[PDB]
């Protein structure tokens, strides 16, 4: 119901009291949560999103609980405490939490090394949820460490992790991409190239997006130079989604930077390749049309 | 004891196209030991 | 008694540059890609200063 | 204690030789008899910082003849590095037990020397001295490190253990 | 304790070195200790954490535990928060100018000298004290005066050899403030110890009005909120692989007694029932009174210990009225009794019930004169401790003023803390207190739950135990709404936790 309520009509008219026991009920009913269901989570979420700028004095009060939590011995009350930092983040910045949002980004930099795939992958997504509002170049971690750390977690061969972490890298390579070297960069080309055989075909349309966001960082020669040598590899939704990264590069940075390499390359003998590069113009034309 | 300085250790498909290679290049020296007139290997491999 | 500093952090240089160590769980010293000024960098740029 | 100090007792008179044979150089006199050598009479705490900053210099012109500019060593005598070392300067400058028993060697001396000194600069007291100078030698072991590359110094710091133990 | 891929030679063998590693972490203030035999000392790069020898497994997990100058950023937040406490309180402590010292980028890990933190200017004059312990009390604030004081903050990082952090304070302060290379812009201040490896503080040094209550709060608050310090421990908890189980983080709120179970003593007293009459009727239709004997209650809850002091009614014969001489007495009881304990059960902050008896006892203990007195905010049902049969009858019946001790915590302290177990003293003393009815039945369920004679409490089980506390506690919620109308779902976590614990 109060969920419904607030979220129809707003928190113009309540009070300090009832806004206290509101936000002390809701805490509880957060820790007692005994069911994986997004109804605390969302209760939550809205709840703060329209306290809007109410909430400024129990941010040691709401973290401090959820630090608590994130301790815990049982997964699922730690992933439960990742989850509502995801929620909260906006509003736990826009009340200028210096100490706090602080607080929260390094101390999750230190969570960085689970290994309980359920709760790493909902540390990365409270990062990104991080990230999101404060920005790049004022991070509590500054991605020039976040990202080197980040890199070799995307060996991690699982859905949930790996669809967060590559959302991650994506969103920096997009952005930041300055505050990371080449030489970074083109390792984690190196390993991105075999996130193209996870299961899930999120993970895969993520991978393409950043081979494009790195192509426009980095120059475009040396990605299509690691590109056509996985062309060469066999099996087939490894080298389908290749040929599309090489169509995204080239609709990004102009294909006439690519045009030669990839007609170049149609004299290879070999017939992977050869349909390879029929595939990959196949999308450039259509993605560059006109 | 391994050695510092090293990659990983290649990975099942970088091994299988190697392998690959490697049998490849086993037929060629047996059609080369046999000394075959009426081999061909065409423009697609 | 006579005090020291002790210089040499223990900074697997492969994992460190390269984020893998052939290693692994076995490296005998200490898997961190982090940047960060030393012990003795600072103290000498700032007298430089 | 009593026990083990008898036991050095015991073994110092059963093995002990008469002086079996001589030949009979004089190495000081040898020095004198020639033309690069004076002689003079001063106070023992000015030939010990002497002695000090000769021992000192002696071990840097070691160090920077062999061309070993990122390696420094201290006026405590200890030796420290200026960079990060690459492999091939860590391996260049490795150094074995004769240097680094003189090294902790010259430690143990200047650090008697600069008790004195430190007295007749006025800073302390006789009795201070005094009570310094039974400290540094009976914990040589934590204060200089010589263990460490002639580890059958633990004969002396056991015996300067028990007579401690003793008085 | 913490409950493919395919990989080279060196991985596939080669032992695992990072249960290694975390052995040597929790071990460590033992493979770590000051008094050794040979070992050739030598600092921790950047912090102030002294190794005497080469144990590698313990040098790493300690470096890495202090990454990217987090002892400096400790100390730099430490003197930050004392800062604001000042710019917040100048008004009331006569404080004009608060001066910062812009800091020297290594005068945290430099340990044989020290700059000063926090530069204080008066505005008028502050006339100071000698100097002494953080937890001693009388105070003359007269010997000097000035417009100048200082202020430093010193990190250690203890071991099981050396860690009392009086001493250190003491120690640094003396040699600090006399010795020839420390500048002290001031020939007064003060002296803040932290040990981060058990997490203590106090302080030395010389004091003026205010100061000790000041600085004590905000202590007392900085090591339990400051951010540097939970990432500290934060890196400590990871790097050890320890996880909690409760959930809630148990009832450890900026309340007293996470404070209060310390390896310092604190001493809980209640004399609020020493004076009783027991009242019968005449054939007269008067209801004439016989005054009883009673008892001091003094308590140490990190023990369990009860000393009661019981009052005979000896000394009803010829002073005037009751209630204030008997404050008196209480007063030069607790004297008596300080001068008569040895030196390792000596109370350091005492706190009793009556805040209007503070007075009389705060001067008779000047023959102890470092004792922390205090009324205590959160009053304990010791009162309830007049219910119970054994100590009730030997008051009752006793015929001379005495002493007697009691260890109320049975046989506790084998598989409780002393924290649970005065947590647990608290249900079942406010059990007395709220019905002692329900009290009895509950913590005597089973019809053959026995008690050893010794014991102030039956011999139970875990698992009762878990199901009695929940028990006693749904009767003090019980209670409280059936005498003031409420209902008991109603309540929040912090509602039934006060509720249950004291006051609100
Ligand atoms: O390890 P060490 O260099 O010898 O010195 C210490 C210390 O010496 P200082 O007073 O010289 O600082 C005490 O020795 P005494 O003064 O008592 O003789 C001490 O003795 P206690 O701690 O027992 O008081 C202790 O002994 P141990 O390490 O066996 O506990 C030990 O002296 P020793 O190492 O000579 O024993
Ligand atoms: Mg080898
Ligand atoms: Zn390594």
């Amino acid at each position: 119901t109060i969920e419904k309520i607030m979220g129809n009509l707003g928190a113009a008219d309540i009070d300090h009291k009832l806004e206290e026991q509101l936000i002390d009920g809701i805490l509880y009913a957060f820790q007692e949560q005994t069911t994986e269901d997004s109804v605390m989570l969302n209760g939550f979420g809205t709840v703060v999103n329209a306290l809007g700028k109410r909430v400024k004095p129990y941010l040691p009060q709401i973290c401090g609980t959820v630090l608590w939590r994130l301790n815990n011995k049982s997964a699922k009350v730690r992933q439960q405490a990742a989850d509502l930092i995801s929620r909260t983040a906006v509003v736990m910045k826009t009340c200028q939490e210096e100490k706090l949002m602080g607080h929260l980004g390094v101390v999750l930099y230190e969570y960085l090394g689970e290994e309980y795939p359920e709760v790493l992958g909902s540390i990365l997504g409270a990062l990104k949820a991080i990230v999101n509002v404060i920005g790049m170049h004022k991070m509590t971690p500054p991605i020039k460490d976040l990202l080197p750390r980040l890199t070799p977690i995307l060996k991690n061969r699982h859905e949930k992790v790996q669809e967060n972490c590559i959302d991650l890298v994506g969103r920096i390579a997009d952005r930041g991409a300055e505050y990371v070297s080449a030489r970074e960069w083109m390792r984690i080309c190196f390993e991105l190239l075999e996130l193209l055989k996870a299961h899930k075909k999120a993970i895969r349309r993520a991978t393409v997006n950043t081979f494009g966001y790195i192509a426009k960082a980095i120059g475009p020669h040396d990605v299509l130079a690691t590109l056509l040598n996985n062309l060469k590899v066999q099996e087939r939704q490894n080298r389908v989604c290749t040929t599309v990264a090489i169509a995204i590069v080239a609709e990004t940075c102009s294909p006439f930077t690519v045009l030669p390499a990839l007609m170049n390359e149609y004299r290879v003998p070999e017939l992977n390749v050869q349909n390879g590069v029929l595939k990959s113009l196949s999308f450039l034309f259509e993605y560059i049309g006109e | 004891g391994g050695k510092t300085g090293s990659g990983g250790v290649a990975s099942s498909s970088e091994s299988n196209r190697d392998r690959r290679e490697r049998l490849r290049q086993l037929a060629l020296e047996t059609i080369d030991i046999n000394k075959d007139p009426y081999f061909m290997k065409n423009h697609l491999g | 008694a006579t005090v020291r500093w002790d210089y040499q952090p223990d900074i697997c240089k492969d994992y460190k540059e390269t984020g893998f160590c052939g290693f692994g769980d076995s490296c005998k010293f200490l898997h961190d890609r982090s940047d960060y000024k030393h012990g003795w960098q600072i103290e000498r740029e700032l007298d430089e200063g | 204690s009593y026990q083990k100090l008898l036991k050095y007792y015991v073994l110092n008179a059963l093995k002990h030789r008469p002086p079996k044979a001589q030949k009979k150089r004089y190495l000081f006199r040898s020095f004198k008899a020639t033309k690069f050598f004076q002689s003079t009479k001063l106070d023992w705490v000015e030939v010990g910082l002497q002695v000090c900053r000769q021992g000192y210099n002696m071990l840097n012109l070691l160090i920077h003849r062999k061309n070993l500019n990122y390696l420094h060593l201290d006026y405590n005598f200890n030796l420290k590095p200026v960079k990060t070392l690459t492999t091939k300067e860590r391996k260049k400058s490795r150094f074995g037990n004769a240097f680094h028993l003189c090294r902790e060697v010259l430690r143990l001396t200047k650090l008697v020397v600069d008790s004195h000194v430190q007295y007749r600069l006025g800073n302390v007291d006789a009795f201070q001295l005094a009570d310094g100078l039974q400290y540094i030698f009976a914990h040589v072991g934590q204060l200089t490190g010589m263990y460490r590359y002639k580890y059958k110094l633990m004969r002396q710091i056991r015996m300067c253990k028990d007579l401690k133990h003793l008085i | 304790w913490e409950k493919w891929k395919k990989l080279t030679n060196a991985q596939r063998s080669g032992l695992n070195q990072i249960p290694n590693r975390r052995f040597t972490l929790w071990w460590s203030p033992t493979i770590n200790r000051a008094n050794v035999y040979v070992g050739f000392q030598v600092q921790l790069d950047l912090t102030g954490i002294f190794m005497h020898g080469k144990i590698p497994t313990l040098k790493i997990s300690l470096i890495q535990i202090f990454r990217a100058h987090l002892w400096q950023k400790i100390h730099e937040s430490i003197v930050m928060d004392l800062c604001q406490v000042f710019d917040q309180e100048l008004d009331a402590l006569e404080i004009e100018t608060v001066q910062k010292e812009t800091i020297h980028p290594r005068k945290s890990y430099k340990m044989n000298s020290s700059c000063a933190d926090i530069l204080l200017f008066a505005s008028y004059k502050w006339n100071v004290s000698r100097p002494s312990l953080l937890a001693d009390s009388k105070d003359v604030m007269d010997s000097t005066t000035t417009q100048k004081y200082w202020i430093d903050i010193q990190l250690r990082w203890g071991d099981y050899d050396s860690h009392d952090i009086e001493r250190y304070a003491r120690a640094k302060f003396l040699d600090y403030t006399t010795d020839n290379m420390s500048i002290y812009p001031s020939p007064t201040g003060v002296l803040i110890a932290i040990d981060l490896a058990y997490n203590l503080h106090s302080a030395y040094g010389n004091w003026f009005p205010g100061s000790k209550p000041l600085i004590q709060q905000a202590m007392a608050k900085i090591m339990k909120a400051n951010p540097a310090l939970y990432v500290l421990r934060e890196r400590i908890r990871k790097g050890l692989q320890l996880y909690s189980s409760e959930p809630t983080e148990p009832y450890l709120s900026s309340q007293n007694y996470g404070e209060l179970f310390s390896n310092q003593i604190i001493w809980f007293v209640d004399d609020t029932n020493v004076y009783r009459v027991t009242i019968h009727k005449t054939f007269e239709g008067n209801l004439t009174t016989k005054p009883i004997n009673g008892a001091i209650f003094i308590f140490n809850p990190r023990t369990g210990q009860l000393f009661l002091k019981i009052i005979h009614t000896s000394v009803w014969a010829g002073q005037k009225r009751l209630g204030q001489l008997a404050k008196w007495k209480t007063a030069e009881e607790v004297a008596a009794l300080i001068r008569s304990l040895p030196v390792e059960e000596q109370p350091k902050q005492i706190i009793v019930t009556r805040k209007g008896m503070l007075d009389p006892l705060e001067v008779h203990l000047l023959d102890f004169p470092n004792i922390v007195i205090k009324g205590s905010e959160l009053q304990l049902p010791f009162q309830a401790c007049l219910k119970v049969e054994k100590f009730g009858d030997l008051i009752l019946k006793a015929t001379e003023p005495q002493m007697v001790l009691f260890n109320l915590y049975d046989d506790w302290l084998k598989t409780i803390s002393s924290y649970t177990a005065f947590s647990r003293l608290i249900l079942i003393l406010r059990a007395l207190h709220v019905n002692n009815d329900r009290a009895k039945v509950i913590l005597k369920p089973d019809k053959t739950t026995i008690t050893e004679p010794h014991h102030i409490w039956p011999t139970l089980t875990d698992e009762e135990w878990i199901k009695v506390e929940v028990q006693l506690k749904d009767l003090i919620l019980a209670d409280y709404g059936k005498k003031n109308n409420v209902n008991v779902a109603s309540l929040t976590q912090s509602e039934i936790r006060d509720i249950i614990l004291g006051m609100e």
